[PDB]
């Protein structure tokens, strides 16, 4: 989710950008401002939520020990999904 | 045999400081304060001797962190603080000495929790 | 309190609790754990001067040093006058307490009122905390007079809350009935009763006389009226029916002032006029406001034209209304000096240096002072300090607490003025926790206090 | 106890205890302590003035016959009142055994070289003086060995800081090399890595 | 007593000769270091040079710290008879490329935070 | 004053001085003296370049990681001068050449190229312009080279207002075509000189001390619209100056005299080679012309700088100039020269 | 010549600071009402001497030293100081 600055300039998924002012623009002339165009924010929003059926799940990232390190997520706030600390996806159980 | 010498030592024309870096710092000498986030002690056993800090800024190309003084990171062990003091004297620094503090005693009572009377009495364990 | 700062690669990242057994022993308030974020935004970087348009704009050091100068040259005497705020510290004041001097100025003053009848700022012991914080652990009753000991001093507050807990404390209070988180007794809120317990006509006028151990709080909040004077008369009269009918107990202190700014233990000790009426009743044309940010006097008060320099760390209050701003350092990016409401003089070490082009705040007055003709003799911290032995020695007893006593010769002083009380009912500033989070410039700039001013007025 | 642990010889730490005392024995007058680590190493802490004689007799002895020099260094510990600590390691060839001889001065100290015992001390007492600043007596030819030329104080002393005080670079200006008070674009950054928890109760110390 | 053992002198006496000893070899020694580096400049500026270096220790009261200083002195000597130093070693001592830092309160307020 | 510019540091390799500078002309004789003093203190340099990159390498030392920028620009093209001046706040203009190429002559270097990075300049809001004219432009000098000088500075000032003006007189150096010119004239093995030399004087002035000026001048906020004559401390007639150069080379003087129009003739002989020439006919003319004096304007003493006599750095120039059997002579050995002064 | 303050730096328990102990005790309070718009700051000295800090107009003070002096020699100096001599 790459969006442009009043300079053109690329704006960052920190969100780094140089003011108008600042000289260190010249960097870039003649040359590129390298930007990564995978907002990894994004990709996780996309993700869908899972259901499961019990109060406690688990999560390692997938792959097992490719993962990362095994976490045990509660579910039991109706209103809010639990999230991996580590992974970002989302879990919760069915309402409604 | 003995010469028998009467002055101060005094080594500062030997260890190759420069001047500035002599004359114009400060050293502190103290017995660290516990980290207020842990129980461990074992870090208050020490004196430590550190000098004053100096100006720090970004480095324009990425940002970094830029120093110009050379005893930004030099800090130093001592067993006591009279070793401490006599190396910041023979090494020419002006220093600043604070005294150890240390844990007054306490008088703890796990019966107190229940007191008849007192205020001490707790309403939850 | 004692702290820890935590910086990393020039940036402060934290404060932490640092253990001094006689003042805080593990802990910190809120307010002192969380305001290092105000520090990082509305900060004064640069010196600044008016433009043709009386806008604010970025100017050199050397011309606004050079405007400062000769609008001071051009004036003497009572046309010169300071202000000092309430984060200012001891080598800055002495530095411009000499520098106004120099101009054959004695318009020195803070923004915080002390009474100056009778003995005044004369004796140390009039406006200090005599019993001490650890003290508070041996007394067996404690009066409260005027004050919110809860906000004002969080962890004074916390040391009489661990005496009535431990030692079965016994505490009294003439004010508003705030939550102290302990029960107290509370004797009411009109000023009369002051007079009730100084003629023993009270029922704690007889447990005050056989209290072994007595203590009596004045806060500095309730000397801010008109009449706090007497308010301070009338303790001191209560304090000296204490020392009579029971006699002296050696080495007690029973009398006792509790302040609530940093700065205003050593501006009473180096001879600053406490208040700012000197200020109003001779409006001068040169006004120095040294991180004065209360507020208290305006443009109004002052007549038109007059030159308002400010230095300080923050745009706030002060800023706006100033000719010449002067970029100063904050606490943590100096070694300054401290005075305790105990009395005790405790020095800050630096942990990062001031931002921009901003300086330590003794240093531009000593480069004004050589800039405008009238060099000052100190030229290192270690100089300064030397100057402030010479005027005040305990300013340089970096842990000493230890002072005589003359409540005697004040307590006499104090009984040949009777101006009366009024019929207002004692009430603190601040009345409830939302009224403690922002207080002085740096907690006001503070996104982290403003969180907690919106979560305590409203859950959600 | 068995697999992870480093299994201990007790024969070795026998001989090399009555070695020790056969040692101090013979020596009095220089010798002060007498060690053995438990992991079988045998030191002798001896005053400055016997450096020349110890050696000379764990040389020539005939039941010590150490006639190898491993390796001579220095160690530096500010909080002594004699800063630095000469250690020679010696191995014997005819025993098949090493030993370890200790001393200390401090900086206007000299210490006498020990070149006539052992060629091989002619570069080591060198480095020592190139890298503390101990001055080693008749030594035949004493001078800097590793740093640069002209290259001023002794780095490898604790309160020497790591990355010096001057730096390099090429002027144009003067069309050759310069040296400048040092400058760094990232300052090294200092970790805090003792843990607040004791580690060995075996060593603890006396309070005081 | 004090009970301190000597390097070479036994007071301040004959550490003065021996820094004489050294200055003189050291003043004898400049011409020759101007011809072989072709060095711009004067003998008059090394001699200058030369006798700036030895006023900075003037101070030292101790013959021990004396007596390690003359023996410094004169392995700098030997190293610059050799030739083991270069141009630049021997420039180095002139400081060509430093700006000129003033010592004044005011300079020094203006440019930066250091005392 | 823009956060990011407010100097920081000890005035080091690693520090930030708060300027940055476009050089243009960095890549000649006084660029790369003035790019590495910029480059000493932690500025921001960026180099303008027409040239091929290999002859521009020596500079690059000159700059901590990330201080010195190379960009290519054309002195013919607006949109180049735009590209490197958008984000500088001084802009110093060196650019020169001695001879005349058949695709710029003295017109275009002196008049057009300074006129255009004065106005794109001027437009893209620099606030220090730093031009170099000569000390003796002027408008009626039988010279090309000096005419096309006096009116690009007046160019320039119409352009640019608040511009500093800079007017050296023959600066020597290690690569200069002063010292060099004269010592190369051994090889003809006679010296020819109009009048024998003994009508002209001459005011050199060392290459360290202009390229101070410029920065001092830079630093210096009083300077903005002033104009500087930089000049060394001593006056000499050319026969004695051209004398005391062959004697600290160690080479045989045989001065001899030699007419104007057959001087002329000789640089008209030598201005026919495609590369560069050895001489010239306007080079002719200046080397036999008296440097101008022009009391009341500033000078190196109005900005801090004590001028450097030729007698004390003339070694370090004509050294490479003397034989096997001179090379190891020291510099207070060739009895310095006489001075015309007052 | 005008005079702005008075500072007296006297300590605690040494010796010699005892007389002006005595006169603080005694014959304070009667020179504060003698002169109640003048600043008279005491504070307390290290283990030095006494001291006596008299301060005059633009910024020009001296400094009389109070050590073993009796209550009368100590009013003796102080009224000296307060009356146009010395
Ligand atoms: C920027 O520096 C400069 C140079 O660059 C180093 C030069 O070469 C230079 C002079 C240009 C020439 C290349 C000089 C060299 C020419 C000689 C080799 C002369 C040889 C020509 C003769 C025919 C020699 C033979 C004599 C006959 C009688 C047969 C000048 C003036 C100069 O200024
Ligand atoms: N040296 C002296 O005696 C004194 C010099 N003068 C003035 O000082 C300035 C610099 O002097 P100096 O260093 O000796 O001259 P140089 O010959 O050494 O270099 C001049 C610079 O200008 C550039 N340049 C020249 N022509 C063009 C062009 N047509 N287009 C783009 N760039 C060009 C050159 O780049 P490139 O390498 O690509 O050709 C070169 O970098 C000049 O303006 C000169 O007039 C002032 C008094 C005398
Ligand atoms: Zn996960």
């Amino acid at each position: 989710g790459v969006r442009t600055s009043p300079t053109g300039e690329k704006v960052t998924h920190t969100g780094q950008a140089y003011d108008d002012g600042d000289y260190r623009r010249v960097r870039f002339s003649d040359r590129q401002k390298e930007v990564n165009e995978n907002f990894a924010i994004d990709l996780i929003a996309e993700q869908p939520v899972s259901e499961v059926g019990s109060r406690v799940i688990s999560c390692d990232g997938g792959g097992g020990a490719l993962g990362h390190p095994r976490v045990y997520i509660n579910l039991d706030k109706e209103t809010k999904t639990g999230t991996c600390g580590y992974c970002g996806l989302q879990f919760r159980q069915p309402h409604h | 045999q003995l010469i028998a010498v009467d002055e101060k030592l005094d080594i500062t024309t030997l260890t190759g400081v420069p001047e500035e870096h002599i004359k114009t710092r400060k050293v502190r000498i103290f017995v660290p304060a516990r980290n207020n986030m842990q129980s461990g002690v074992n870090n208050t056993k020490k004196w430590k001797m550190e000098f004053d800090t100096r100006e720090r800024w970004e480095n324009p190309l990425m940002g970094w962190s830029s120093t110009a003084d050379p005893l930004s990171n030099l800090v130093l062990t001592f067993s006591t603080k009279e070793d401490a003091v006599a190396f910041a004297e023979k090494n020419g620094w002006s220093f600043d000495v604070e005294e150890r503090k240390v844990p007054k005693p306490k008088s703890k009572s796990y019966g107190a929790n229940f007191s008849w009377n007192k205020r001490t009495r707790v309403s939850t364990k | 309190s004692n702290i820890v700062v935590s910086t990393r690669t020039g940036e402060v990242m934290r404060i932490l609790p640092r253990m001094h057994e006689d003042i805080n022993e593990e802990w910190i308030s809120d307010k002192t754990r969380f305001a290092y974020d105000g520090l990082k935004r509305q900060r004064l970087t640069q010196p600044m001067i008016r433009n043709e348009k009386g806008l604010l704009t970025y100017t050199t050091w050397e011309d606004a040093l050079s405007r400062v100068a000769g609008m001071l040259q051009s004036f003497q005497g009572n046309d010169v006058a300071a202000i000092a705020g309430g984060l200012v510290d001891a080598e800055a004041l002495v530095a411009l307490k000499d520098l106004l001097n120099r101009v054959d100025s004695d318009s020195l003053c803070t923004e915080e009122v002390f009474p100056t009848a009778g003995a005044g700022t004369d004796l140390r012991s009039n406006y200090l905390l005599n019993t001490t914080i650890a003290g508070v652990e041996e007394a067996d009753v404690i009066l409260l007079v005027g004050t919110n000991p809860r906000f004002e001093a969080p962890l004074f507050n916390a040391r009489i809350r661990k005496s009535w807990l431990h030692n079965d404390l016994k505490v009294a209070l003439i004010g508003s009935p705030v939550d102290l988180t302990y029960r107290y007794d509370h004797l009411g809120d009109s000023p009369k009763i002051l007079q009730d317990i100084a003629s023993g006509n009270h029922p704690f006028s007889q447990i005050l006389k056989e209290a072994k151990k007595p203590m009596v709080v004045l806060g500095s909040s309730a000397l801010q009226r008109s009449d706090g004077t007497a308010i301070l008369a009338a303790v001191s009269n209560i304090a000296q029916n204490i020392r009579l009918s029971s006699g002296v107990t050696g080495d007690w202190k029973v009398m006792n002032i509790l302040h609530r700014i940093a700065s205003q233990v050593a501006a009473l000790d180096l001879g600053y006029k406490p208040g700012v009426e000197a200020i109003r009743k001779n409006p001068p044309k040169v006004l120095f406001l040294l991180g004065a940010d209360g507020g208290c006097i305006t443009r109004q008060d002052l007549p038109k034209d007059c030159f308002i320099i400010y230095q300080g760390h923050h745009g706030d209050v002060g800023a706006p209304m100033a000719d010449v701003i002067l970029p100063g350092a904050a606490y943590t990016e100096k070694s300054a000096t401290y005075v305790n409401t105990e009395g005790r003089a405790q020095q800050t070490k630096v942990a990062v240096t001031p931002p921009g082009l901003a300086r330590e705040d003794w240093k531009i007055i000593r480069a004004l002072s050589e800039i405008a003709g009238m060099t000052l003799p100190y030229d290192t911290l270690d100089q300064v300090r030397s100057r402030l032995e010479e005027v005040s020695p305990n300013l340089v007893r970096y842990d000493d607490v230890e002072g005589a006593n003359y409540f005697q010769q004040a307590n006499e002083l104090s009984k040949l003025v009777n101006q009366q009380l009024l019929a207002d009912p004692l009430v603190p500033p601040q009345l409830t926790i939302k009224d403690f989070y922002m207080t002085d410039s740096i907690s006001r700039a503070s996104q982290t206090m403003a969180k907690c001013v919106k979560a305590v007025t409203e859950g959600i | 106890t068995r697999p992870t642990i480093r299994p201990r010889n007790d024969v070795v730490h026998k001989q090399l205890s009555a070695f020790g005392q056969y040692v101090a024995e013979i020596l009095p007058k220089y010798v002060q302590q007498v060690q053995v680590s438990c992991f079988n190493e045998l030191e002798i802490f001896i005053h400055p003035d016997g450096v020349i004689p110890v050696l000379t007799f764990l040389r020539d002895h005939t039941n010590a016959q150490f006639k190898s020099l491993a390796d001579l260094t220095a160690v530096d510990v500010p909080t002594r009142q004699n800063r630095f600590e000469i250690v020679y390691n010696l191995l014997s060839l005819r025993f098949n055994s090493r030993i370890r001889v200790k001393t200390y001065t401090d900086e206007l100290t000299p210490i006498e070289s020990s070149v006539t015992v052992y060629k091989a001390a002619n570069w080591y007492e060198r480095e020592i003086w190139d890298m503390f600043g101990v001055f080693f007596a008749n030594h035949p030819d004493l001078r800097r060995i590793l740093t640069d030329y002209g290259f001023e104080g002794h780095p490898f002393r604790k309160d020497f800081p790591l990355s010096g005080y001057v730096e390099l670079r090429y002027d144009d200006e003067v069309k050759r090399v310069v040296a400048e008070p040092v400058e760094l674009a990232q300052e090294f950054r200092k970790f805090d890595l003792n843990s607040p928890w004791e580690a060995f109760p075996a060593y603890r110390q006396p309070p005081e | 007593g004090t009970s301190v053992k000597p390097i070479f002198s036994r007071d301040m006496n004959e550490a003065k000769r021996r820094v004489r000893e050294l200055y003189r070899a050291w003043y004898r020694e400049v011409p020759n270091t101007v011809h072989l580096f072709q060095l711009d400049i004067s003998v008059k500026q090394g001699r200058d040079k030369v006798r700036e270096m030895f006023m900075k220790n003037a101070h030292v009261t101790d013959p021990r710290v004396v007596d390690l200083l003359v023996i410094k002195g004169k392995m700098e000597l030997e190293e610059t008879i050799n030739v083991w130093k270069q141009r630049t070693h021997i420039m180095r001592f002139f400081h060509e490329t430093e700006a000129p830092r003033p010592t004044d309160f005011l300079s020094k307020f203006y440019v930066g935070h250091d005392p | 004053l823009h956060h990011a510019l407010i100097p920081h540091g000890k005035g080091g390799r690693s520090s930030v001085s708060g300027i940055v500078a476009t050089v243009f002309g960095a890549t000649g004789f006084l660029g790369r003296y003035v790019v590495n003093h910029l480059g000493r203190m932690g500025s921001q340099v960026i180099v303008p370049y027409r040239c091929e990159p290999y002859d521009t390498m020596h500079l690059r030392p000159m700059g901590d990681l990330g201080q010195i920028i190379f960009m290519e620009w054309n002195g013919k093209d607006k949109d180049s001068i735009r590209k490197v001046v958008e984000h500088s706040n001084v802009v110093i203009n060196l650019v020169g050449r001695e001879w005349e190429t058949k695709n710029f002559d003295f017109e275009d270097v002196f008049v057009k190229i300074p006129h255009a990075i004065a106005q794109v300049s001027k437009e893209a809001g620099v606030e220090k312009l730093i031009h170099i004219s000569h000390l003796n432009a002027d408008i009626k000098s039988p010279s090309r080279y000096l005419r096309s000088k006096a009116v690009g500075e007046k160019e320039v000032r119409a352009a640019f207002p608040e511009a500093t003006i800079i007017k050296p007189s023959d600066i020597f150096g290690r690569e200069d075509r002063f010292l060099n010119y004269f010592a190369s004239m051994r090889w003809f093995g006679g010296v020819p000189l109009i009048s024998l030399g003994k009508e002209t004087v001459k005011q050199p002035v060392y290459i360290v001390d202009v390229s101070k000026g410029i920065i001092n001048a830079i630093k210096d906020p009083d300077a903005k619209g002033k104009t500087f004559a930089f000049v060394g401390p001593n006056r000499y007639l050319l026969f004695d100056l051209v004398q005391y150069i062959f004697a600290v080379a160690y080479r045989p003087f045989l001065p001899y005299p030699l007419p104007h129009f057959a001087y002329r003739w000789v640089g008209r002989l030598f201005e026919v080679s495609p590369f560069e020439p050895w001489t010239t006919r306007d080079k002719v003319e200046r080397v036999h012309m008296s440097d101008m004096t022009l009391p009341h304007l500033p000078g190196l003493e109005d900005l801090g700088i004590q001028a450097t006599p030729l007698e004390l750095k003339a070694i370090e120039v004509l050294r490479r100039h003397r034989t096997y059997r001179w090379l190891t002579s020291e510099m207070e050995d060739v009895k310095p020269a006489k001075t015309v002064n007052i | 010549l005008g005079l702005r303050e008075i500072r007296i730096h006297l300590c605690q328990r040494s010796p010699g600071s005892q007389g002006v102990r005595d006169f603080i005790e005694k014959r304070y309070v009667e020179l504060k009402k003698a002169n109640p718009d003048l600043p008279i700051l005491i504070r307390e000295c290290s283990d030095v001497q006494p001291k006596l800090w008299a301060r005059y107009a633009f910024g020009q003070e001296k400094n009389v030293s109070l050590n073993n002096f009796s209550a009368d020699q100590v009013t003796r100096t102080l009224e000296n100081v307060l009356s146009g001599k010395a």
